[PDB]
């Protein structure tokens, strides 16, 4: 559905950083689109939340020293059945905002055993 | 309904009668489109001083001309063994019987050929017989 | 200049004795002191050429031209790679033995 | 002592007049009693240019049969000799061209030895040689991390 | 890195002792085998013809000692009498290299006092496939390679001296006829006056 | 010479003692690392052994002295050199000072010696 | 390299538990059958010499003490009936031959001085009396001579080892002092003339300070055969962790499951408990994490998921794994505040975890054949873990940042895996090796290697090592890893894995794997090559390193690398496989505490720091004396041939 | 280090063969010093130098009529080397020559040269045995100098480049008035040994004798050649007494005097030789300088 990314302090409530839209297989993959970004001055060590109001709640997925030019990358690690497994916040120098990218997990290696010729 | 796998690791047929029975184990792992949650895994030991192990009460795929496969691992901390793995076919025929076949295989080779092709695996009779109980020789002389 | 080649060969033999003993014992002392790379090679250059200067002053008696034809090529060159390999050999021997 | 006998007979000029001559009739006598510039130019041309062939494809195939491994010191030492020997060894208007050609092809043999040492990998060009003297990214710099 | 001292005392000195003894043996074998000298064992007439050839060669080389009136006569008489009348050293190195790589392979012998590049890790460490060993910690074949270069001072200090006919005669007469006589007796007086005054 | 062998043995003893002391120090430092480099008495003893070895090498050169060939007395000919002069003007000064001839196997005719004449002259000298 | 070291360089404390029931063997009467080590799902049944004190065999049976009984029609056979599923198995008592078994019908089965002794055991009337003397000590007396001499002795205090600890056991006046001392030493040497020492030098002599589940502390000597130097009963319930206090290794802090910490001063001979104080909120300690050894504080985690920063005599991040998720914590000044959680869903389970081990850095990267460096991802604060998904049946390898807690690398294995088999992660300097079990290529055991580099293109270092730059990983501004992965088969099922720790971490890290049959092998990291091309493609293309191993995705079990040579080693289900760095870089101590403490010394790159025991000194001196004899005999021939050259020619 | 000085003195008397020209008093002192040295330390003296000094000791004992001790020395050298080298052949020929048996020594050397014609060893062996044969034929047969010259000329026709033969030929030619043949033989020795400054001095002496014997206009023409050869003899040896004495005498005889830049240099060099050289050279240089 809609993933609300929101930073927060230790005991106080959350402060929203953005809302992104997970769309399950329009024509291709489940890759995100950005609905709303938040131009809020944020600086310091904060707990980031990635709450989806329908499917998945994350009380805190990352603890980052956020700066006001938030040059981050919301990596949404997804599954085979296109459900949000994990959310993480990567750093990206050429980003200028918080853009959300869906990450599919890499196929693990398979060993080339001997075949029946 | 449930199949039984016999076997015989002949240790008295090579004058290795002085041994510990618990250092040789026989593992069984189900493959080939089972119908349970987990595949069936068993591990037995010897039954007699002759060396005749036996797996029993194995769950099978109930259906006409339907197969259920088992990889048998005869392992021993004392001796090397000649068939490293044994594929077990448990085909429920329309014959009214339950055909048990066994195929030799070594470690590091697939058990079924590709659907495009084929080379077959060497058939095992039935008890079965892991031959060649020559010692494992851990110690390197220097 | 017409040279007497037996005297040339004998003077080069005495100079080779000095340079061989000096290179081997400089390697032994650079191994006893546990000297590393650049300090060891600069040590060998300084003390080996100082031993050559003491050879020109004391043995050649401030005139190595009557004892060596081309004295700069004979005393400071023509055994330089030989004595630096002997220094490296005795240097590795003393550095490994300490 | 008394002086030498050659000098007692050298000062008196009357002794040589007294010194008579023996008759010599059957007395036995002892036994016995430009193109040079062009050949010199050809000999010097063989001294400066016919040494070049050794530095030619014979030496190229001789260095091509060593396979470029460091596992022996004979190819490395012969390549150091190919480096240092040409370095140690470096009608008037005809031999200057061969004199320049000699040191030029000695430099060519030096480049052949350099090509051998570079194909061995024994020359510090790439970053695998200057890797031990390469510093570390100090990642923490004021934090500590401990795990369960 | 804590190495074994017995590795030093049983690899450094035995390899050096075996290498100086095989240098002594190579010098002794190459003296005993090479029995030839500057002269050979020939019959008398071959020695006489070679002596006349070498007489023409010595006249070419030492005509400067004579005057013109004697060099001309000797040249005429010599013309009238001439016209009318590699792997043996690398086999012990291969044997000693194999003996080092057979008796002493499998352990790091010592540390060099100078660092080299990483490519020398492919030659100075043999029985050790460890990749984090820098090229200072070396095997015994490195001590062979170092001792091969550096034993010439030790070889010197122990006292070892450190490791058809008519066509040729007519060619020597042709080289004798075209020579330019440049005697050293022409201006010997001014040379003596320059040297001793 | 005597001073050369004395300084050779003294430098050998000093270098052996200093090498053993440096071995003890560097193999006690390896046990204490499981900073504090060489104490300067061992360094100065290695330098003393090196200086004494260099003096033993350079005092092995004795000045070239020669006995005269003809005369037999208490006179020894010395040019005051440690090495032999290479120039043939000055190389043969040794041969002219002592009374020899370097091509004496040609000049003196040692193959055509009348042996009976030498024996006659020596017998007549011993009889007189 | 092995036959002179078997049962010599290694040792095993073949332990039972406390002997719950002892059953005499009717076929021998010199053997006995002990039920011991009673867990809630298993029991150790062993056959044991009552005249020699040695265990003949051991078997961890899946039946409890109450379920295991004796057959009525055959007293030389035991019937074990799991009554929760009616599964019965009949075993012979002599050679442990598995007799009849089934699910339907179980057979009719019956039921089963010293210094302050507490119990009798095996009262056999000819001989072989056993006295359970202490609570966990068993002595055995025979009567050869009608005097009851002590024959064997056994101390089963070491059953379920939790933690451990390893105890390693002006100028002229100086010149004249040196000269006089060396003069007196040479005088004493020339007047005197007219292993257990090298093990102290090489660091082999160590003391294992094993902490058991009952609350005991031991002193197992490493260079002995596991000889108990000293023992101490802490009279606590379920000791949890054990750390040194200071860097000089003189005192331990043993925490317990009731919330008590004990400071125990460890001397050379015997330790005394010095403090037995409780904690602040003492309910149930789960695990303790030691932080910043120079400033002695700890992170005591409770069973109620609570935390306590504890202290005795800028930021600090602590990650903590559980069966469901991995959590982060920061220590600001003295408080423990949680920072992130990589929790799992209802169908997933964290099955393996390993922090990145703080290895000593020797090389910044891997030099290839073109001398082009592939730089290692040497960023610390990494943790690798496995997520088992039973809904999709997948193995998800994840690599987390543990400061910000972002998943750097994810890897799915849809290899139809089995979660009833052991799975383990070990983390090297720049690589992860994780073992699981699956059946899609073949039904054998899988080993996946993930090597992390800064970039996969050579000579492309992405880390800023400049002097005017300092990384701040709490911002997330660190370089990201690029990985290379391979999967290998393995014939035996791996129970647990470890990395061999050496002194400066120079020699190749051996992934030491304890297998499910009790055997312990090790695979070197050179043999697990993640940038492996096969032997066809390895010889042609030259971009590999010097003697780079190819990709062999089979890994046959090398019997030379089985370091439990012919030993009936039985680690339990806890069974921590630990490695101890000594001196003498090539070797490392591998111990296998948890039911039987086995310890050995392995050399993954060969023993290059030490002279071999079968080093040919005799042929060496023979060759030296032969060269001396040949030179001394051929020298007068040369001295005569040079004289003949001087005279004849 | 007197042993090293006596060793180098005995090696210079051995190599330059000065014992050939020694007095009986000098041969007695030489035999005494040689038997004192050779019955002593023997540390720096090599083996080949020891047997060369023992050959020299044999010839000193032969010249001093000590034929029994010479037979002992030859027996020791035969026990080491045997009668196979050329030097042992010459020693056997001398031992045959002094024990009567001159025709026996002639027969031995002639039959050996008939063995030393085909498939011979090197040229030094043949020329040394043949020169000893010429010496024994000179002593025994009482040959005139014409016949000795015929044998030496036959030994230079075949086998040239033996400067000993040409020097002996020049010696016999200088004993006669045949100065031109002597000068030809000396110029041949200069061709063989180029740096033989004693041969340049002897050539200058023969040309000076021929110039004084001529007494004509060719006297100055020969004194020019004599002065040039005497100046070449001192360009090869600074302290050569014979060369500087010949430079002085030939310069005074040529016409130049009153310190004409070469008589001054020759007088200074003869004063230097009288200052530093040995007593024979000093007395001879004072004889040269203080004439007239
Ligand atoms: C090597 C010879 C084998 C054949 C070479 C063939 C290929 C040519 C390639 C040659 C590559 C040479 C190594 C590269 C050096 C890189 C290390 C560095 O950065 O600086 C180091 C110093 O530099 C040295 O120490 C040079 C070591 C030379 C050893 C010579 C041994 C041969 C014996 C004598 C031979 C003559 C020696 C002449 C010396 C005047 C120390 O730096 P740092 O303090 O650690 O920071
Ligand atoms: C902990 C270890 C301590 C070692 C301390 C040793 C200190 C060294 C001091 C040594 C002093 C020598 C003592 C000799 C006594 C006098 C004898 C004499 O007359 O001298 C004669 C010769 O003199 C020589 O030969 C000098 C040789 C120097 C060798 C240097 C050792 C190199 C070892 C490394 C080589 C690597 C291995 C090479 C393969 C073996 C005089 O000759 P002459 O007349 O002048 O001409
Ligand atoms: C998969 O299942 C089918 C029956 O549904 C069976 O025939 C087949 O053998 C199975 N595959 C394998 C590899 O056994
Ligand atoms: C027997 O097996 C074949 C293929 O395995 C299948 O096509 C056939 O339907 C089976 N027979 C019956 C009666 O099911
Ligand atoms: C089953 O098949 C086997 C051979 O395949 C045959 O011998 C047997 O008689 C069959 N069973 C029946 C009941 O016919
Ligand atoms: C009895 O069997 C069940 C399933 O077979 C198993 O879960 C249980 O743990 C067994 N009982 C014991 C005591 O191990
Ligand atoms: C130990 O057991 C073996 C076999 O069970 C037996 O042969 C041996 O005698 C026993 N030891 C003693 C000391 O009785
Ligand atoms: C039993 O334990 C006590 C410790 O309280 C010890 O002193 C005693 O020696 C032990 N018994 C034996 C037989 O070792």
């Amino acid at each position: 559905d809609i993933l609300q990314l929101s930073y927060s302090d230790d005991a106080k409530d959350a402060i929203p950083l953005g809302t992104f839209e997970i769309d399950s297989t329009s024509d291709g993959n489940v890759t995100v689109t950005t609905v709303n970004i938040q131009d809020v001055e944020v600086s310091g060590e904060y707990c980031l939340n990635a709450q989806i109001e329908g499917k998945l709640d994350m009380p805190c997925f990352s603890y980052m020293k956020l700066r006001t030019p938030l040059k981050y990358d919301l990596i949404v690690d997804v599954d085979e059945d296109n459900e949000v497994k994990q959310v993480s916040l990567s750093y990206d120098e050429t980003n200028d905002a918080i853009t959300a990218t869906v990450r599919y997990p890499e196929a693990g290696p398979t060993a080339p055993v001997t075949k029946l010729k | 309904r449930r199949g039984t796998i016999k076997g015989r690791l002949d240790l008295a047929a090579s004058n290795i009668t002085g041994f510990v029975s618990t250092r040789t184990s026989f593992k069984l792992y189900q493959i080939g489109n089972f119908s349970t949650e987990y595949p069936y895994t068993s591990t037995t030991m010897f039954q007699d001083d002759e060396g005749n192990f036996e797996f029993a009460n194995l769950p099978l795929n109930d259906g006409v001309n339907e197969t259920t496969y088992y990889v048998m691992y005869p392992a021993s901390m004392d001796f090397n063994l000649k068939p490293n793995r044994i594929l077990i076919e448990f085909k429920n025929l329309e014959n009214g019987t339950l055909q048990l076949n066994a195929f030799k295989n070594f470690f590091g080779r697939e058990y079924f050929p590709s659907k495009d092709i084929l080379q077959s695996m060497k058939v095992h009779p039935y008890h079965k017989a892991p031959i060649r109980s020559y010692l494992q020789a851990r110690n390197v002389s220097i | 200049q017409i040279n007497a080649t037996a005297n040339v060969v004998d003077n080069k033999k005495r100079l080779l004795f000095v340079q061989d003993s000096s290179a081997l014992v400089l390697g032994l002392v650079a191994g006893f002191l546990q000297i590393e790379s650049v300090h060891g090679f600069i040590w060998f250059l300084i003390l080996y050429n100082l031993i050559n200067v003491i050879y020109i002053v004391w043995i050649c008696q401030l005139q190595p031209g009557k004892f060596y034809q081309s004295p700069l090529q004979d005393i400071f060159f023509e055994s330089f790679f030989r004595e630096i390999t002997g220094f490296v050999m005795a240097w590795t021997f003393g550095y490994a033995l300490i | 002592q008394e002086p030498y006998e050659w000098a007692k007979h050298l000062l008196d000029t009357k002794y040589i007049e007294k010194y008579n001559i023996q008759n010599s009739n059957t007395l036995p006598s002892p036994p016995g009693f430009q193109k040079n510039q062009i050949t010199v130019l050809q000999v010097q041309k063989a001294w400066q240019i016919a040494l070049q062939p050794a530095k030619s494809i014979p030496m190229n195939i001789f260095m091509s049969y060593m396979s470029g491994t460091s596992l022996q010191i004979i190819p490395i030492m012969t390549a150091l000799m190919l480096l240092s020997g040409p370095i140690k060894a470096i009608t008037q208007s005809q031999v200057q061209t061969a004199m320049f050609m000699y040191i030029v092809f000695q430099g060519v043999l030096m480049y052949i030895g350099y090509r051998k040492l570079n194909s061995m990998g024994l020359i510090p060009n790439a970053k695998g040689d200057w890797l031990p003297w390469e510093r570390i990214a100090h990642y923490n710099n004021g934090l500590q991390w401990f795990s369960d | 890195m804590l190495l074994d001292d017995q590795l030093k005392y049983w690899v450094l000195l035995p390899i050096s002792i075996v290498m100086v003894l095989t240098g002594v043996l190579k010098q002794y074998i190459m003296t005993l085998i090479t029995g030839s000298s500057a002269n050979e064992a020939q019959p008398r007439v071959k020695l006489t013809e070679w002596q006349y050839l070498q007489w023409a060669q010595l006249l070419i080389g030492n005509g400067g000692n004579l005057s013109s009136d004697a060099f001309a006569a000797k040249k005429e008489f010599l013309v009238k009498d001439l016209t009318e009348e590699n792997m043996a050293s690398f086999i012990p190195q291969t044997i000693i290299m194999w003996w080092v790589n057979h008796f002493f392979a499998g352990f790091i012998l010592m540390q060099l006092p100078f660092p080299l590049t990483a490519k020398f890790k492919e030659m100075l460490q043999t029985g050790i496939i460890c990749q984090d060993l820098d090229v200072r910690w070396v095997s015994s074949i490195s001590w062979y390679f170092i001792s091969v270069l550096g034993l010439n001072p030790v070889y010197n200090l122990i006292g070892l001296n450190d490791q058809q006919v008519d066509k040729a005669m007519h060619a020597m007469a042709n080289d004798l006829t075209i020579i330019q006589h440049e005697t050293c007796l022409d201006n010997v007086e001014q040379r003596v006056l320059k040297q001793y005054m | 010479s005597f001073v050369s062998k004395l300084l050779y043995t003294v430098s050998a003893l000093v270098l052996f003692h200093s090498g053993f002391s440096s071995y003890e120090f560097h193999h006690l430092l390896k046990l204490n690392s499981l900073i504090s480099k060489l104490p300067k008495d061992i360094m100065y003893e290695t330098y003393a052994g090196l200086i004494l070895f260099v003096l033993a090498v350079f005092t092995s050169f004795e000045k070239l002295q020669y006995l005269p060939i003809e005369s037999n007395d208490g006179k020894i000919i010395s040019q005051g050199n440690y090495l032999k002069e290479i120039a043939l003007n000055k190389a043969t000064n040794v041969d002219n000072l002592i009374g020899s001839n370097p091509n004496g196997e040609i000049i003196f005719t040692p193959s055509f010696v009348d042996v009976h004449m030498k024996r006659k002259i020596c017998r007549e000298w011993a009889s007189n | 390299v092995f036959s002179d070291d078997a049962f010599i360089t290694d040792w095993q404390l073949a332990n039972l538990g406390p002997w719950e029931k002892v059953i005499p063997d009717s076929r021998d009467r010199n053997r006995v059958l002990i039920l011991s080590n009673p867990t809630e799902t298993s029991c150790l049944v062993s056959s044991f010499n009552v005249s020699s004190g040695q265990i003949l065999f051991r078997n961890v049976l899946p039946f409890t003490i109450d379920e295991i009984q004796l057959d009525s029609n055959d007293h030389n056979a035991m019937v074990c009936v799991n009554s929760s599923s009616n599964h019965w198995q009949k075993y012979d008592l002599h050679d442990w031959f598995l007799l009849e078994e089934g699910v339907d019908n179980a057979p009719s089965t019956t039921i089963l001085q010293g210094f302050n002794k507490v119990e009798y055991f095996h009262r056999e009337d000819p001989l072989a009396l056993v006295l359970n003397v202490n609570d966990t000590q068993y002595m055995g007396f025979s009567a050869n001579g009608t005097e009851l001499i002590p024959v064997w002795q056994r101390d089963e205090w070491l059953t379920n080892v939790v933690d451990y600890a390893v105890l390693d056991v002006s100028l002229w006046n100086a010149y004249w002092l040196r000269l006089t001392t060396n003069w007196n030493r040479l005088i004493n040497l020339l007047k005197e003339n007219q292993t257990t020492v090298s093990d102290l030098k090489f660091g082999f002599a160590k003391i294992l300070i094993v902490l058991t589940h009952d609350g005991f502390i031991g002193g197992l000597d490493m260079v002995n055969k596991g000889q108990l130097i000293w023992k101490l009963d802490l009279e606590i319930d379920q000791g949890v962790k054990m750390f040194w206090t200071d860097k000089n290794h003189d005192e331990l802090v043993v925490f317990s499951h009731d919330g008590h910490y004990l400071t125990i001063e460890v001397t050379k001979d015997q330790p005394i408990i010095k403090s037995r104080s409780p904690l602040s909120e003492r309910k149930t300690v789960d695990s303790v994490i030691r932080l910043n050894e120079h400033d002695h504080q700890y992170l005591i985690k409770f069973e109620d998921k609570d935390h306590l920063l504890f202290k005795l005599n800028s930021h600090i991040f602590v990650t903590e794994h559980d069966t469901n998720g991995i959590y982060g914590y920061i220590i600001e000044n003295d408080t423990v505040k949680q920072t992130w959680k990589k929790a799992v869903n209802s169908k997933e389970k964290m099955v393996a975890y390993s922090k990145r081990e703080t290895t000593n850095l020797n090389t910044l990267g891997i030099t290839l054949g073109d001398k082009s460096v592939l730089y290692k991802y040497l960023y610390p604060n990494l943790a690798a873990y496995l997520i088992a998904n039973e809904e999709h049946h997948t193995i998800t390898f994840n690599l987390i940042d543990t400061i910000t807690g972002e998943i750097l690398i994810t890897q799915e294995h849809k290899d139809s895996p089995d979660f009833r088999f052991p799975m383990d992660i070990v983390f090297g300097e720049y690589w992860v090796v994780y073992s699981y079990f699956s059946s899609e290529p073949v039904p054998e055991q899988k080993l996946v290697v993930v090597e992390l580099y800064e970039s996969l293109t050579p000579d492309e270092r992405l880390s800023n090592s400049s002097d005017n730059f300092s990384y701040d990983p709490l911002t997330g501004h660190i370089n990201k890893p690029q990985f290379q992965t391979k999967q290998f088969i393995f014939p035996e099922i791996i129970k647990t894995m470890s990395i061999s720790k050496t002194t400066d971490d120079i020699t190749t890290k051996a992934i030491v794997m304890e297998l499910e049959n009790g055997q312990i092998t090790y695979i070197p990291k050179l043999l697990l090559n993640a940038r492996g091309k096969p032997a066809e493609e390895m010889a042609k293309d030259k971009k590999k390193e010097f003697m780079a191993t190819p990709y062999t995705p089979v890994i046959p079990i090398n019997d030379n690398f089985i370091i439990t040579h012919f030993r009936n080693l039985l680690p339990g289900s806890d069974s921590q496989l630990i490695s101890i760095p000594t001196n003498l870089e090539s070797t490392s101590i591998i111990c296998d505490l948890g039911l039987d403490v086995f310890c050995t010394r392995i050399t993954p790159s060969g023993q290059f720091d030490l002279m071999s025991p079968t080093f040919e000194k005799g042929k060496l001196l023979i060759t030296i004396f032969v060269l001396l004899v040949i030179t001394y005999f051929i020298r007068p021939s040369v001295s005569n041939k040079k004289l003949k050259s001087q005279w004849l020619i | 280090m007197l042993k090293d000085l006596v060793r180098e003195k005995l090696l210079t008397i051995m190599n330059t063969k000065a014992y050939t020209q020694f007095n009986p008093e000098q041969l007695l002192q030489l035999e005494n010093e040689m038997k004192i040295y050779m019955k002593s330390g023997d540390s720096a003296l090599t083996e080949g130098n020891y047997f060369f000094l023992m050959e020299m000791l044999f010839y000193v004992l032969v010249y001093r009529n000590q034929d029994v001790d010479a037979q002992v020395v030859y027996n020791t050298l035969r026990d080491r080397l045997g009668e196979n080298s050329y030097k042992m052949v010459i020693m056997k020929a001398t031992l045959l020559q002094i024990n009567g048996n001159d025709k026996g020594a002639i027969e031995y050397l002639e039959n050996l040269l008939n063995d030393d014609l085909e498939y011979e060893t090197d040229f030094v062996t043949y020329v040394s045995i043949a020169k000893k044969l010429i010496a024994i034929k000179t002593t025994s047969k009482n040959l005139s100098q014409e016949s000795v010259l015929k044998e030496v000329v036959a030994l230079t026709d075949k086998f040239p480049l033996d400067a000993e033969l040409w020097w002996y030929a020049s010696e016999i030619y200088f004993e006669m008035g045949q100065f031109e043949k002597a000068c030809y033989c000396l110029e041949q020795v200069l061709c063989i040994t180029p740096f033989n400054y004693a041969c340049f001095g002897r050539l200058s002496e023969t040309l000076y004798y021929e110039a004084l014997r001529s007494k004509k206009q060719t006297k100055t023409e020969l004194l020019e050649k004599a002065l040039k050869n005497a100046l070449r003899s001192v360009e090869l040896s600074e302290l050569y007494l014979k060369g500087w004495a010949l430079v002085n005498i030939i310069s005074r005889e040529l016409g130049r005097n009153k310190q004409n830049d070469l008589i001054k240099l020759s007088a200074s060099k003869l004063k230097e030789i009288s200052a530093k050289s040995n007593n024979k050279d000093k007395i001879t240089a004072e004889l040269i300088l203080n004439k007239i």
